């Protein structure tokens, strides 16, 4: 892969939060979810890393 | 081509690491490398393969020296070509223009230019390229196209045989040489013994003989042959040979079965019988040791001859499974 | 409170010691500045600064003393004050001669082209596989790990990879070594460029 690019594509995929309620893939520094179907909730987690 | 050549280097080195990791020797010739022609590159399913020596035979005739030896610069240089016949160790020219590794240059001319031309399906360009590589197509093989054409066409240019056969003979140790540096770990007794000298010589006159360890099944079974390589002397059908088990001590009596070897077979895929006598440094599918063995049969014709090392095949038992029967009368 | 105590400690210099001798001490990375604090302890003293250009402008009033007006414009970059009356040339020679050195650069911009020479590293075989993953052609020339040719790993302007940095730390120095570099020298007052 060359780690530069893994680091590139993991930025765009894995380095990302997730809404606990609407499971939606969120941005990492996000406080609240953008989706309004979970009530713009603050309940987030990190998207789990491979291995 | 650059990315391909690297892919060989990236694997060949990682092997050489794993070669240099293990273990006692420290021979000098343990490591393996492309420049040598160790090492051969190819494809089984297709059935084409080369060695770096084989392409040095073709490049030397086409503007190059020296042929018979020396030319291990394929895999280093690089060579530019339109300016002059000369090649340099520098990656760039004096102008400030990049170059190849010369391995990329030689592999381009046939292979990369074949495959792209074959994928382009330019049915006039392929005959022209076929002329450059120098023959052959015969009969209905001219009519083929696609992946099947590429496979047959490759088989003729660099038949994997040629590369393997050369490699096998060239950079590999004989039964004389192999036994020489390996007898100390195989043979558990002293290095100064009269057996070990015949193991070093690879002798046919001296004491008999060998091991087994594994055992191939027959067609009609029931029974199953003893795949053993003879370590000293020449066996020999319908002849008495001591059958020393896994843990037979020379002085002790346990695990010994003085018995006649029924017959001897030169093992060749599915068969075949021919001859009674078969010397050391040679691989044999014996039969008649089967009832009086498990697994690991050091066979001798003298009482002083020691058992070989048990092995150290390792890799566990490991996992247990219970085995019941159904009906119980078939137990 | 912690302000006014620091306001007081800064009033002790320039009024003993006369030459203040200032330097950044932006990137270090140290560690060895404590050893500079140890080595200087016998003679000199160090005192670092936040928005203390405001402090020196406030002390620049007084009425009887105007020579702190020379100190008010020069602090550019993360910079700290290392006062001592001993001289100024000797302090320059001691501070330049010390320097941090130290490794390295991982996940940041390279200033120059990182060129790695050939010849043995002085190792046993293991991370030669790791080397060739990041484009460095190695061959084990009997036991020891050797590099086969001189190649640019990363060029100037480009960011250095995390895997690339680790092999440069171990075997092939970058080198991304640096230290503090004298900004200004004083004595009255007095403005001096320090070169
Ligand atoms: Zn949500």
């Amino acid at each position: 892969i060359e780690p530069s690019l893994k680091a590139l594509a993991s930025k765009y995929n894995c380095e990302k939060s997730v809404c606990r309620k609407c499971y939606a893939r969120l941005p990492p520094r996000a406080t609240n979810c953008r989706k309004r179907k979970c009530g713009h909730t603050n309940q987030l987690r990190p998207k789990k890393k491979l291995k | 081509k650059e990315d391909l050549y690297q892919t060989f280097a990236r694997t060949v080195e990682s092997v050489n690491v794993i070669v240099s990791t293990y273990a006692d020797e420290v021979l000098g010739d343990v490591q393996v490398y492309p420049a040598r022609g160790t090492v051969a590159f190819g494809s089984g399913l297709h059935g084409w393969a080369f060695t770096i020596r084989q392409f040095a035979t073709r490049y030397a005739k086409k503007f190059g020296v020296d042929k018979a030896k020396m030319m291990d610069r394929l895999w280093g240089d690089s060579f530019f070509n339109p300016k002059t016949k000369k090649w340099t160790n520098k990656d760039t020219d004096a102008e400030g223009k990049p170059l190849e590794r010369a391995f990329n240059m030689f592999i381009l001319d046939p292979i990369f230019r074949l495959f792209t031309a074959i994928m382009n399906f330019k049915k006039d360009e392929i005959p022209v390229l076929l002329e450059k590589l120098e023959i052959v197509l015969k009969g209905e093989e001219k009519d083929l196209e696609g992946k099947a054409l590429l496979k047959v066409v490759m088989r003729k240019f660099l038949p994997a045989a040629d590369a393997l056969l050369e490699m096998i003979v060239l950079h590999l140790p004989s039964p004389v040489t192999a036994q020489a540096y390996r007898a100390e770990q195989l043979y558990e007794g002293p290095a100064d013994d009269a057996n070990c000298i015949a193991i070093k010589n690879c002798d046919p006159k001296a004491d008999l003989m060998l091991y087994v360890s594994k055992m191939v099944p027959t067609s009609d079974k029931g029974r199953f042959y003893a795949f053993g390589r003879v370590f000293a002397g020449t066996v020999k059908s319908g002849q008495k040979v001591r059958i020393q088990g896994p843990n037979y001590v020379p002085g002790k009596k346990d695990d010994l079965f003085i018995k006649a070897i029924q017959r001897v077979v030169l093992m060749m895929g599915r068969f075949v019988e021919p001859i009674d006598d078969c010397p050391a440094g040679n691989i044999i599918g014996l039969v008649g040791i089967d009832q009086f063995l498990l697994k690991t049969g050091t066979l001798t014709t003298s009482e002083t001859a020691h058992n070989m090392k048990v092995m150290k095949f390792s890799v566990s038992p490991v996992v247990q499974v219970a085995v019941e029967v159904k009906n119980a009368n078939d137990l | 409170e912690k302000k006014a105590e620091y306001f007081a400690k800064l009033r002790e210099y320039l009024e003993e010691y006369k030459s203040v001798f200032v330097v950044g001490v932006d990137n270090v990375s140290s560690q060895q500045m404590h050893e500079v604090r140890k080595n200087l302890r016998g003679r000199a003293v160090v005192l670092m600064g936040k928005n203390t250009m405001v402090r020196r402008a406030v002390r620049g009033f007084i009425s009887d003393f105007p020579d702190y007006e020379k100190l008010l414009p020069f602090v550019k970059g993360n910079v700290g004050f290392i006062f001592t009356n001993d001289s100024l040339q000797d302090i320059k020679e001691v501070i330049i001669a010390n320097k941090v050195a130290a490794p390295a650069r991982a996940g940041a911009v390279a200033p120059e082209d990182i060129w790695v020479l050939a010849v043995n590293t002085g190792m046993e075989p293991g991370k030669t596989s790791f080397f060739q993953a990041l484009g460095v052609p190695t061959k084990i020339a009997r036991g020891t790990i050797e590099i086969v040719s001189d190649v640019k790993v990363v060029d100037a302007g480009k960011r250095v990879g995390a895997s690339e940095a680790s092999l440069l730390n171990l075997l092939n120095i970058s080198p991304f070594t640096y230290g503090l570099t004298v900004v200004q020298v004083y004595d009255n007052g007095q403005v001096f460029p320090a070169s």
